[PDB]
C-alpha cells in the first residue's frame, strides 16, 4: 500500500536532499583554497604526531 | 562647421564680450537654419513664403539665443573676475531660456527651458575643465 | 565578416584582380608596377598600424 | 500641494510629457517618399560638410 | 552557503510538481525548515566576515536580512492563500514560484563578494515584483504603480552601473574586500562628484528619499497583500544594504555630498509625518509611515559614525516587521469589508477583540515605544545626529512627536468608538490570521531580548 | 576593432587549433556543461509545453536528445573558450617580458614611510 | 441591447464558516485545512521559534568578549603593576615611521 | 508561388551574403550586395496587395540608392589608391560616403523612415527575413574595414538611433511597426560599440537574431499583427502569452535575461577607453523601448481582455504547422547569461 | 557541543579568506596589466594584437614585363 504513499509524498525529499548536497558542494568549495593552510604568520604551528592537515 | 566654434573659443572667457557674442550668434543662426531646413523638409509649408517666415523665424529665435547666452555669460564673467566657473555659463544658459520663453511666448517653456538651458551649459563648462569626451577615440 | 575561405582552401576566388603587380595577360605591365611592388614589399607582414607610418 | 501636484509635475509628469510630444514629432509622417528623400540629401550634405570637410 | 540557495531552488520542482490541494501545506512547512537553516548564519565574528567561496560571504549586516527574507517567505505563503482560493492550480503554482524566485534573488544578493553580482542581482529582484503586482493585484490602478515602480528604480540603477564598469577599469576590481583594503581618498572635483552621485542616487531612489518616493504609495496600495509585504519589509532595505557598502570608496567628498540629502530626508520626514495626519486610505499611511522611517535611515547613513551604522541596521530590521505586521492587519479588514477607507468600519474592537489586540501592539511597536529595538535604532540615529549637529535635535524631536499622533489616531478611529451599523458581515477572526499576527509579532520581542545580533558589524 | 583576427599563424576556420591540445580538456563534471545540459531539459519542456503535450513526461526520448546536443556542443564550446583565453594570457606575458621600459619595477615602499592625508569624520 | 458585454455577475463572498464551523481559516476540505493548521503551529512555533531562539541562545562566543575581556585584564594588570600609563596615545612605535624630512 | 521557386529565392539571398561575407575584392563585395537584394525583392511581395507592392518599391529605391554610393566610394578609394583589397580605405571622403552608404542599408538613423514602412507593409516571415539576415553582411562590411572608421558620424548615427527608435516605438499599436522601431534601436546598439570592438558588435548581433526570432516565431504562432488581436491570445493559448511575455522582458534589457547581456558589455568597452557620457545616455534612452514593451506585456499577459464568442470554435483545433527551432530560440533567447564568457569564442 | 557539531576553528577562515584576498589581488593586477599591455600594442601595433591585413608580396609577379623599366 505504500505505492501510494510514496507517489504522494515522494515530494518531501527534494529539499532536504538539497540541504545535503548543499553541504557538499560547499565542503567541495573548501577544498579548493588550501593555499595557506598551516602557513599563516598568526596560526602556524607543528603538525601533531599524526594529523595529517590543520583543517579540512 | 568647427570653425566657427574653434572662432568662439579661441577668445578668452571674460574678455572681448562683443566679439563672444557675435561667435555666439553665428552658432545659433547656423543651428537654427539647420532646424528650419529639416523642418521644411519633412514638413512642407504649402508656399514659399509661408517657409521663408518659417525659416526666418526659427533662425531669428536660435540666433538671439545664442547671442544672449554669449553676452550674459561674457558679461557676468568679466564682472564676477571669475573665469573657469561654470555659474557663467548656468547665467547665460537660463537666460538663453528665458529668451526662448519671451520668443515663443510661454512661461512654462520659458522656466522649463531656463533651467535646462542652464544646467546643459554649466554640463559643457565642467566638462571643458575636466576634459570630458563626448566623442571617445579608441584607445584600447 | 570575413570567412576566409579562399586562403583555408588555396582556392584564389578573386585574389588574382586585387593588385596591378600581379601576372597580367600576355605580361603587359601596370604603370606604377615599381613603385606598388616595392611598397607591398616594404610593408608585407609587418601590420597596417607598422606600414602606415 | 507638494506631494500630490508639483513632486508629480517635476519629475514623473514632465518626462511623460516630453516623451510623449517627442514620440508625436518623431512616428507622425505621412509616408511619403518625397519627403524623407529630401531629409536624405540633406543629411548627406551636412555631413560631407560637417564631418568629412574636418579630417 | 549553497547550503541555504539549493533547497530553494529544490522547492520550485517540489511545489510544481506537489498535489493540487497539498501545495500550500509542503510550501510552508519546508520554507520554515529553510529558515530554521538559515538561522545559523548568525554565528559571526568581530574581526572579519565569513567568506564560503570567492562568490558569497557574509557579514554581521547581511545575516539578520537573510534570516528576515527567509522568515518572510512562509508568512506571505500563509497571509496569500485566503484571497486565492478560487484561483486555479498552475495559477497558485506560478504565484509560489514568483514568491520563491524573489526569496532566490534576494538571498543570493545580501551575499555576492562582487559589486556587480550584487547589481545583477538587485535588479533581477525587479521581475518577480512586477509580475506580482501588475497580475494580482485588484484595482485598475495597479498598471500605472507598475510602471512607476519599474523606471523610477531603473532611472536610478542604471547610472550606477556606469560608474561599476568605470571603477573596475581604474582599480582592477570590484572585490569588496579589495575595494576596503586599496581604498584611496576621492580628489575635490565635477569628475569625483559626478560619480559620487551616480553611485549613490539608485540607493537614494530605492529607500526611497523625500522628493523620490512618488512611486512608494503606489506600489504598496496597488499590490496584494505578499507584494506588499515583501516591498516594505526587505525591498526597501536595499538601498540602505547598497549605500553602506559602497559608501567605504566615497570618502571625503560625503563630508559635504551629504548636505542636501540630509537636509531633504529631515525636513521629508516631517512632511511625510504630517501628510499621514490626514489620509482616508488605510495603506497609504502604512506606506507614508514607511518613507518617514527610511527618511530616518538615510540620515543615520549620510552621518557615517559607528552609532548611526548600528541604528540604521536595526532599524531596517524593525521596521521591517513593524510594516509588514501593519500591512496583514489592514488586509484583514479589507478582506471582510472590501473597502481600504479608514472611516467606513469603526467599533472593531467591540466585534473583533484579539485583532485589536495585534492593532495595539503593532501601533505601539511603530511609535518606538522602549524597549522595542525600533526605539533602539531611532535612539542611536538621534544620538548620532546630535553629535553632528545640536540643532536636529528639534526636527527629530518633532517627529518623535507627530508619528506618535497618527499612530494612535489610525488605532482610534479603527478600533474604538461604535460601530457602523449597516456592516453585518463581520465574521470572527480565523486560525490563519492569528497565527499570522503572532508570528509576525514575537520575532520582534525575541530579538528584544538579545539585540546585539542586530546591530551589525559596527558592534 | 579586431584584436585577435590577425594575429600570425591563425588558421582560417579552424575552430580549435592544434596548440589547443596543450590546454587540459574541461571536465564532464564542469559546472558549464551541467548548465548547458540544464538548458537542454528546459527547451525539452518548452518544447512539450507548447504542442500541449503532458509537459513533464510526454516525450523521454526527445528531452534526452536535446540534454545529449546541448551539452555535445557545450563541450567543445568551452574547450575554444579555454583556449583563447589562454591565447590572450600568453600574448600578454610574452608582450610584457619583451618590452621591460613600458613595465619597469619602481622601488617598494613601506606603509611606515608613505604620507597619507587624515581626513576626521565629524 | 442596452449592455456593452455579455458578462457573470459578481459573486457573493463564501463564508468558511457555513458549511466547517471550525474551519480555521485554511482550507475549505475538512481535513487539509485542520493538517494544514497543524503543520503551520508546529514548523512555526515549535520547531522555528523556540528551538531557533534556543540555537541563538547559546551561540558559542565567536565575537571574543570575553577573550578581549580576559587580554584587557592582563594587560592592565601588568601596566598598574610596573607604574607604566594605563594606556599610550601613540598606537604604532614612532621607531618604525619614517617621517618626511622636512616641514619647511 | 511555385515552392522549388521560393527555395531558389532563398538560396540565392543566402548566397548574395555569403559572397559578402567572404570576398576580399571590393567588386565581389558589391556582386553581393547586388544579388542579395535582386533575389529579397521578390520575397516580400509574395503575398500580393497593394502594401507588398508599396513596400518593395520603397525598399528596391532606398536599396539601389544604397548601392550606387556605395559604388562611388569605392570607385574615389581606387582613384586615389590603386587598391581593390577591403582594407584601411586610404581615402577621407570615400570612407565618409561608404559609412553613409552602409548605414542607408542597415537603417541607421537619420536613413531610418524606410524600416517601419517596409516592416508593415510585409507578412511576418518577410519581416523576419529583413529584421534578422539582412543584417549580416553591412555589418561584416563594417567590421572589416572598422579601423578608418570615423568616430563622431558613426556614434552620432548611432546615438539618433536609439533615440528615435525609443521615441517612435513608444507610438505604436502595430506589432510590425513596433519590431522596426525595436530593430532600430538595436542597430544603434551594435553600432555605438563597433570603432571600438568588432566582438562585441557580433556578440550584439547574436543575442538580437536570436530575441527577433522567437519574437516573430510566436507572433507566427498565434496570428497576431495588432495589439487587440494579440489581446485574445490568453484565450486560445496561454504559454505563448507567457513565453512572450518573459521575451519582451528580456528584450527590454533587464537583468537576469540574456538581454542583459549585450548592452552591459558594451558599456564596459566603452568604459575601457575613455567614454563615459554616451554609454549613460544609450541606457537611459533604452528605457524608452523597455516602456512600450512593458506596455504590450500589459495589453497580452498581465491582464485579460474581453473576448468573442467565436472563439469557442477555436477551443477544438490544434495548431498545424510547427516551428521546431521556437524552444531552443526562446530558452537562448531568457536563460542565457550565465554563459556569458564563452564569448571569447567569438574573437 | 553547538560549535563542535555545526561550526570550526578560525584558522579554517583565515586561511581560506588569505587565499581568496591573494587570488582577488592577482586577479586586478593581470586586469590592469593587460589594460596598458592592450594600449600599448594598439598604439604601436608592435606585437601580435591589433595586427591589420596587408597585401600579400606572393602575389607579385617576377617576370620580364615586354617593356625594361617594368
Ligand atoms: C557627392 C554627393 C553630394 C551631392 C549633393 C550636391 C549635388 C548638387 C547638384 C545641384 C544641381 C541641380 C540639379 C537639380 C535637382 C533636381 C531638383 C528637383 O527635382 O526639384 C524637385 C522639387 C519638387 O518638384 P515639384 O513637386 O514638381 O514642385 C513643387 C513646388 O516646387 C513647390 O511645391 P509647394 O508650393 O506645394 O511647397 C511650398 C514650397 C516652399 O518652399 C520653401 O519653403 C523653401 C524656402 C526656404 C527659404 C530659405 C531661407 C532663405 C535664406 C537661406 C540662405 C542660406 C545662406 C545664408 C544664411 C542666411 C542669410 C541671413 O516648396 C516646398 O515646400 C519644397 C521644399 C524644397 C526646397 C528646396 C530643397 C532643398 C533642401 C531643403 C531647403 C529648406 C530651406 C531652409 C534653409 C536651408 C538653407 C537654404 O522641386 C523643388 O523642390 C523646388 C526647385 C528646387 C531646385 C532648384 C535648386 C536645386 C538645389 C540643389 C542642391 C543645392
Ligand atoms: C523636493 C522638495 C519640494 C520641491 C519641489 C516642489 C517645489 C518647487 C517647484 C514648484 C514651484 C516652482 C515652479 C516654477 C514656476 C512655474 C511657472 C509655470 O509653470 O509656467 C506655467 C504657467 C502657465 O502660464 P501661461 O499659460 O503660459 O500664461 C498664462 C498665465 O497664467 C498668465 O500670467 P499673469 O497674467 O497672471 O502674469 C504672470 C506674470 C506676473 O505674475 C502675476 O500675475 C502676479 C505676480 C507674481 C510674480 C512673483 C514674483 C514677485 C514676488 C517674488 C518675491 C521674491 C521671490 C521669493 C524669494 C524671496 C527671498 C527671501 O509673471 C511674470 O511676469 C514672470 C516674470 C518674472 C517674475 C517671477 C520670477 C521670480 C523667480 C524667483 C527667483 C528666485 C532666485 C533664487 C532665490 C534664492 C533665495 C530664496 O505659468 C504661470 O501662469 C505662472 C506665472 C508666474 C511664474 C513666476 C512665479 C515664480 C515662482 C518661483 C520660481 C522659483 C522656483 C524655480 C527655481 C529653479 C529654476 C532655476
Ligand atoms: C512589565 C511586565 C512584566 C511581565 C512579565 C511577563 C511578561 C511576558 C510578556 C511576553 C509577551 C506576551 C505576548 C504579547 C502579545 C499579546 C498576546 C495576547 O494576545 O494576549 C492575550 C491573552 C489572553 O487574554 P484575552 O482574554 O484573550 O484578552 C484579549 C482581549 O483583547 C483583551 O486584551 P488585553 O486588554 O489583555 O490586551 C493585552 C495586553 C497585553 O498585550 C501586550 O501588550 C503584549 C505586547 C507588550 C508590549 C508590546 C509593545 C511594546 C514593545 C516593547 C518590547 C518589550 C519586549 C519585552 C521582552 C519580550 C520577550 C518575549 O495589552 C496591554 O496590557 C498593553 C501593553 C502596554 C505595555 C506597557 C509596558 C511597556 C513595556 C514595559 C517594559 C517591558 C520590560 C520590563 C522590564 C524592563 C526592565 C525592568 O492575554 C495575556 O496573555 C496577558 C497579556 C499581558 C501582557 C503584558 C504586557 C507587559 C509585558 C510586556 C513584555 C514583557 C516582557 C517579559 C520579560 C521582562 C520584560
Ligand atoms: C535561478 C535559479 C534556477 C531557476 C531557473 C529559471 C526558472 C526555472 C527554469 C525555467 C524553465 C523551466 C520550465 C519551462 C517549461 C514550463 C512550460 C509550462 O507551461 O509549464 C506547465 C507545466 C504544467 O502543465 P501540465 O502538467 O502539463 O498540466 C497543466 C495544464 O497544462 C494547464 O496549463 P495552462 O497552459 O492551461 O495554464 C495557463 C498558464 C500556463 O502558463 C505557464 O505555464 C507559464 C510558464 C512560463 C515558462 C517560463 C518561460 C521560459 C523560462 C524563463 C524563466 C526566466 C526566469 C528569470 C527571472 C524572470 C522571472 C519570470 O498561464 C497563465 O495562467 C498566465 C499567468 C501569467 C503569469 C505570468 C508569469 C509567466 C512567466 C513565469 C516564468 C517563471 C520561471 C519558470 C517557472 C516554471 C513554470 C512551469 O509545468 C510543469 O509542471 C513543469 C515544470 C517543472 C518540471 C521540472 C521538474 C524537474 C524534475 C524534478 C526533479 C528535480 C531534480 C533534483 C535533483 C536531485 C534529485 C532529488
Ligand atoms: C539539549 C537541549 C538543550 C539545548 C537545545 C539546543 C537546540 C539546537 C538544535 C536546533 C537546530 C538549530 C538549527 C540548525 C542549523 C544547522 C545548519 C548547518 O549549518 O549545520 C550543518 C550540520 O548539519 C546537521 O545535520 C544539522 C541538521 C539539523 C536540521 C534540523 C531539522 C529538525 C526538524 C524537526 C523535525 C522533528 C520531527 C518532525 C515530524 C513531522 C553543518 O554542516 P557541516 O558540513 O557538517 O559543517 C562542518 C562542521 N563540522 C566539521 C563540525 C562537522
Ligand atoms: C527632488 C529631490 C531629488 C533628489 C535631489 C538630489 C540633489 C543633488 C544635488 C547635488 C549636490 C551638489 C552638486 C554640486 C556640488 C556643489 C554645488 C555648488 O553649488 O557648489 C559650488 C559650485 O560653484 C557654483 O555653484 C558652480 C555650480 C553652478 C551650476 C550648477 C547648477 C545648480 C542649479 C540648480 C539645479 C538643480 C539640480 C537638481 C535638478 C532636479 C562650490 O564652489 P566651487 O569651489 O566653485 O566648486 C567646487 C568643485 N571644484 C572644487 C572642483 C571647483
Ligand atoms: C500569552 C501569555 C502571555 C503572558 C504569560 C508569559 C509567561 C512567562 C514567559 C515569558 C518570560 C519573560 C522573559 C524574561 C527573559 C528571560 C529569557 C532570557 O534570559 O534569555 C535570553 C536569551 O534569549 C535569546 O538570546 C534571544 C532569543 C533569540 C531570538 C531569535 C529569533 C528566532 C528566529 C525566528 C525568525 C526571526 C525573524 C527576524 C529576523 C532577524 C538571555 O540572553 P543572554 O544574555 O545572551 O543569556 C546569557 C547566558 N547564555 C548566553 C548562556 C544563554
Ligand atoms: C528617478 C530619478 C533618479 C535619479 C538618478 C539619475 C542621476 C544620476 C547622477 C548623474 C549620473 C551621470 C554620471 C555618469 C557616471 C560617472 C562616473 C565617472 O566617474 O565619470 C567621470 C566623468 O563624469 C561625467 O562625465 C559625467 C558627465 C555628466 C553627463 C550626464 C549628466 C546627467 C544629468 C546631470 C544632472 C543630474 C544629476 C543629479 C540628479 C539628482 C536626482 C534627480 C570620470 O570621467 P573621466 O573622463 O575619467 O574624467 C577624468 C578625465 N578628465
Amino acid at each position: 500500500n505504500v505505492l501510494q504513499i510514496v507517489r504522494d509524498h515522494w515530494v518531501h525529499i527534494l529539499v532536504p536532499v538539497g540541504f545535503v548536497f548543499g553541504c557538499y558542494l560547499d565542503r567541495r568549495s573548501d577544498e579548493k583554497l588550501t593555499a595557506f593552510r598551516n602557513k599563516s604568520l598568526l596560526f602556524k604551528r607543528e603538525l601533531r604526531p599524526n594529523e595529517e592537515v590543520t583543517w579540512k | 562647421a568647427k570653425t566657427l566654434l574653434h572662432k568662439y573659443s579661441d577668445i578668452p572667457e571674460g574678455t572681448e564680450c562683443h566679439r563672444k557674442a557675435y561667435a555666439s550668434t553665428s552658432i545659433g543662426g547656423a543651428t537654427g537654419l539647420i532646424v528650419s531646413a529639416y523642418s521644411i523638409a519633412l514638413k512642407p509649408p504649402a508656399s514659399f513664403l509661408e517657409g521663408v517666415a518659417r525659416t526666418g523665424r526659427y533662425t531669428f529665435t536660435s540666433a538671439a539665443i545664442g547671442a544672449i547666452f554669449g553676452l550674459t555669460s561674457c558679461i557676468s564673467a568679466q564682472v564676477r573676475e571669475k573665469p573657469d566657473d561654470p555659474l557663467n555659463y548656468f547665467i547665460g544658459g537660463c537666460a538663453g531660456g528665458l529668451t526662448l520663453g519671451a520668443r515663443t511666448r510661454s512661461y512654462g517653456i520659458g522656466a522649463a527651458a531656463c533651467a535646462y538651458m542652464g544646467l546643459t551649459a554649466a554640463l559643457v563648462k565642467m566638462g571643458q575643465l575636466e576634459g570630458w569626451q563626448v566623442f571617445a577615440e579608441p584607445k584600447v | 565578416p570575413f570567412f576566409d575561405v579562399q586562403k583555408r582552401l588555396g582556392l584564389d576566388l578573386d585574389r588574382w584582380m586585387t593588385i596591378q603587380s600581379a601576372e597580367q595577360p600576355h605580361k603587359i605591365p601596370g604603370r606604377c608596377h615599381a613603385f606598388e611592388k616595392e611598397w607591398i614589399e616594404c610593408a608585407h607582414g609587418i601590420g597596417g598600424i607598422r606600414a602606415e607610418k | 500641494l507638494l506631494d500630490l501636484i508639483w513632486l508629480e509635475t517635476i519629475l514623473p509628469k514632465t518626462t511623460s510629457f516630453i516623451q510623449m510630444k517627442m514620440s508625436i514629432m518623431v512616428s507622425n509622417q505621412k509616408g511619403l517618399i518625397k519627403l524623407y528623400f529630401l531629409s536624405f540629401l540633406i543629411t548627406i550634405m551636412i555631413s560631407m560638410t560637417l564631418f568629412n570637410y574636418h579630417e | 552557503m549553497l547550503k541555504i540557495i539549493i533547497p530553494t531552488t529544490m522547492l520550485l520542482p517540489m511545489t510544481w510538481m506537489s498535489k493540487h490541494n497539498m501545495i500550500w501545506i509542503n510550501a510552508t512547512v519546508h520554507s520554515l525548515l529553510i529558515s530554521l537553516i538559515s538561522l545559523s548564519l548568525l554565528n559571526q565574528l568581530g574581526e572579519n566576515s565569513l567568506n564560503f567561496s570567492l562568490t558569497f560571504f557574509s557579514d554581521s549586516l547581511s545575516a539578520p536580512l537573510l534570516v528576515l527574507t527567509t522568515w518572510l517567505l512562509p508568512l506571505m505563503l500563509m497571509a496569500s492563500q485566503s484571497h486565492l482560493s478560487k484561483e486555479t492550480t498552475t495559477r497558485k503554482k506560478l504565484y509560489i514560484t514568483m514568491l520563491i524566485l524573489l526569496q532566490l534573488f534576494l538571498i543570493m544578493t545580501f551575499t555576492a563578494t562582487e559589486l556587480i553580482l550584487f547589481y545583477i542581482l538587485f535588479e533581477a529582484t525587479l521581475v518577480p515584483t512586477l509580475i506580482i503586482i501588475t497580475r494580482w493585484g485588484n484595482q485598475t490602478e495597479r498598471l500605472n504603480a507598475g510602471l512607476y515602480f519599474l523606471f523610477y528604480t531603473l532611472a536610478g540603477s542604471l547610472p550606477l552601473l556606469v560608474a561599476l564598469v568605470y571603477i573596475q577599469n581604474t582599480t582592477g576590481s570590484l572585490n569588496f574586500l579589495i575595494i576596503h583594503y586599496w581604498s584611496h581618498p576621492l580628489s575635490n572635483s565635477w569628475s569625483n562628484i559626478f560619480m559620487w552621485l551616480a553611485c549613490i542616487m539608485a540607493f537614494m531612489v530605492k529607500m526611497p528619499l523625500y522628493g523620490l518616493h512618488l512611486w512608494l504609495p503606489k506600489a504598496h496600495v496597488e499590490a496584494p497583500i505578499a507584494g506588499s509585504m515583501v516591498l516594505a519589509a526587505v525591498l526597501l532595505k536595499l538601498g540602505g544594504y547598497g549605500m553602506m557598502r559602497i559608501t567605504t570608496i566615497l570618502n571625503p567628498l560625503t563630508n559635504y555630498m551629504a548636505y542636501p540629502f540630509l537636509m531633504l530626508s529631515m525636513w521629508g520626514m516631517i512632511m511625510t509625518s504630517s501628510i499621514c495626519l490626514r489620509q482616508t486610505d488605510l495603506k497609504s499611511l502604512i506606506a507614508y509611515s514607511s518613507v518617514s522611517h527610511m527618511a530616518l535611515v538615510i540620515v543615520a547613513i549620510m552621518i557615517q559614525t559607528p552609532w548611526s551604522f548600528m541604528g540604521a541596521t536595526a532599524l531596517m530590521i524593525a521596521h521591517g516587521l513593524t510594516s509588514s505586521m501593519l500591512f496583514c492587519l489592514a488586509n484583514t479588514n479589507y478582506e471582510r469589508v472590501h473597502s481600504r477607507t479608514m472611516i467606513l468600519a469603526r467599533g472593531l474592537q467591540t466585534l473583533l477583540p484579539l485583532m485589536a489586540t495585534w492593532w495595539l501592539v503593532a501601533s505601539l511597536t511603530n511609535l518606538a515605544l522602549p524597549p522595542s529595538i525600533n526605539l533602539i535604532g531611532e535612539l542611536f540615529i538621534i544620538t548620532a545626529s546630535f553629535s553632528w549637529s545640536n540643532i536636529t535635535i528639534i526636527l527629530m524631536g518633532m517627529n518623535m512627536m507627530i508619528t506618535a499622533l497618527y499612530s494612535l489616531y489610525m488605532l482610534i478611529t479603527t478600533q474604538r468608538g461604535k460601530y457602523t451599523h449597516h456592516i453585518n458581515n463581520i465574521k470572527p477572526s480565523f486560525t490563519r490570521e492569528n497565527a499570522l499576527m503572532a508570528l509576525h509579532i514575537l520575532p520582534l520581542l525575541l530579538l528584544t531580548l538579545n539585540p546585539k545580533m542586530i546591530l551589525g558589524p559596527l558592534y | 576593432m579586431t584584436m585577435m583576427s590577425g594575429r600570425p599563424g591563425r588558421v582560417p576556420l579552424q575552430f580549435l587549433p592544434n596548440e589547443a591540445r596543450s590546454l587540459p580538456p574541461p571536465k564532464l563534471t564542469d559546472p558549464r556543461l551541467v548548465y548547458m545540459g540544464f538548458l537542454g531539459y528546459c527547451s525539452g519542456l518548452i518544447d512539450n509545453a507548447i504542442r500541449r503535450r503532458p509537459v513533464v513526461s510526454a516525450g523521454l526520448h526527445r528531452q534526452l536528445l536535446y540534454v545529449t546536443s546541448f551539452v555535445f556542443f557545450g563541450y567543445y564550446l568551452l574547450k575554444r573558450q579555454d583556449y583563447m583565453y589562454a591565447l590572450r594570457d600568453h600574448d600578454m606575458f610574452a608582450y610584457v617580458k619583451s618590452h621591460p621600459e613600458d613595465f619597469p619595477e619602481k622601488d617598494k615602499k613601506t606603509y611606515g614611510e608613505i604620507l597619507e592625508e587624515f581626513h576626521p569624520v565629524r | 441591447p442596452t449592455i456593452r458585454l455579455q458578462e457573470d455577475p459578481d459573486p457573493e463572498d463564501e463564508n468558511l464558516y457555513e458549511k466547517n464551523p471550525d474551519s480555521h481559516g485554511y482550507d475549505k476540505d475538512p481535513i487539509v485545512d485542520l493538517w494544514n493548521m497543524r503543520v503551520v503551529f508546529f514548523f512555526g512555533f515549535s520547531i522555528v521559534l523556540v528551538l531557533g531562539s534556543t540555537f541563538v541562545a547559546y551561540l558559542p562566543d565567536y565575537r571574543m568578549q570575553e577573550w578581549a575581556r580576559r587580554e584587557a585584564e592582563r594587560l592592565v594588570k601588568y601596566r598598574e603593576a610596573n607604574g607604566l600609563p594605563l594606556m599610550e596615545s601613540n598606537c604604532f612605535d614612532p621607531n618604525k615611521i619614517q617621517l618626511p624630512e622636512d616641514e619647511d | 508561388m511555385n515552392p522549388i521557386i521560393y527555395t531558389t529565392l532563398i538560396m540565392t539571398v543566402m548566397s548574395g551574403t555569403m559572397l559578402v561575407m567572404i570576398s576580399s575584392h571590393w567588386l565581389l563585395i558589391w556582386i553581393g550586395f547586388e544579388m542579395n537584394l535582386l533575389a529579397m525583392i521578390p520575397v516580400l511581395m509574395k503575398n500580393f496587395n497593394p502594401r507588398a507592392t508599396e513596400a518593395a518599391t520603397k525598399y528596391f529605391l532606398t536599396q539601389a540608392t544604397a548601392s550606387m554610393m556605395l559604388m562611388m566610394a569605392i570607385i574615389i578609394n581606387l582613384l586615389y589608391s590603386g587598391q581593390w583589397t577591403i582594407t584601411k580605405m586610404f581615402n577621407p571622403v570615400a570612407m565618409t560616403m561608404m559609412t553613409m552608404a552602409l548605414a542607408m542599408k542597415l537603417g541607421l538613423s537619420p536613413f531610418h523612415f524606410w524600416v517601419p514602412e517596409v516592416t508593415q507593409g510585409i507578412s511576418l516571415q518577410a519581416g523576419l527575413l529583413l529584421l534578422t539576415w539582412q543584417k549580416l553582411a553591412p555589418l561584416s562590411v563594417l567590421c572589416q574595414i572598422s579601423q578608418s572608421i570615423n568616430p563622431n558620424l558613426m556614434l552620432t548615427m548611432a546615438m539618433l538611433s536609439i533615440l528615435i527608435g525609443g521615441w517612435g516605438g513608444l507610438n505604436q499599436t502595430q506589432l510590425r511597426k513596433i519590431m522596426a522601431y525595436s530593430s532600430i534601436a538595436h542597430m544603434g546598439w551594435m553600432t555605438a560599440v563597433l570603432p571600438y570592438n568588432t566582438t562585441m558588435t557580433i556578440l550584439n548581433l547574436l543575442i538580437y537574431i536570436t530575441m527577433t526570432l522567437a519574437m516573430f516565431m510566436l507572433l507566427i504562432h498565434s496570428s497576431a499583427t495588432t495589439t487587440l488581436s494579440l489581446s485574445h491570445t490568453w484565450n486560445k493559448m496561454p504559454v505563448i502569452t507567457s513565453l512572450m511575455m518573459v521575451t519582451l522582458l528580456s528584450m527590454g534589457g533587464l537583468p537576469p535575461l540574456s538581454g542583459f547581456m549585450p548592452k552591459w558589455m558594451i558599456i564596459q568597452e566603452m568604459t575601457k577607453n575613455e567614454s563615459i557620457i554616451m554609454p549613460t545616455l544609450m541606457a537611459m534612452t533604452a528605457l524608452l523601448n523597455l516602456y512600450f514593451y512593458m506596455r504590450l506585456a500589459y495589453s497580452s499577459s498581465l491582464t485579460m481582455f474581453p473576448s468573442t464568442n467565436n472563439m469557442k470554435m477555436k477551443w477544438q483545433f490544434e495548431h498545424t504547422k510547427q516551428m521546431k527551432l521556437l524552444p531552443t530560440m526562446i530558452v537562448l533567447s531568457t536563460l542565457v547569461l550565465p554563459m556569458t564568457p564563452a564569448l571569447s569564442s567569438l574573437n | 557541543w553547538i560549535a563542535r557539531t555545526f561550526y570550526d576553528g578560525p584558522e579554517k577562515n583565515y586561511e581560506k579568506t588569505m587565499a581568496i584576498l591573494q587570488i582577488e589581488a592577482e586577479k586586478a593586477e593581470l586586469r590592469l596589466k593587460e589594460l596598458e599591455v592592450r594600449r600599448l600594442m594598439r598604439a604601436r601595433g608592435d606585437g601580435p594584437w591589433y595586427q591589420y591585413p596587408t597585401i600579400d608580396k606572393a602575389l607579385i609577379d617576377h617576370s620580364p614585363k615586354t617593356t625594361p623599366d617594368n
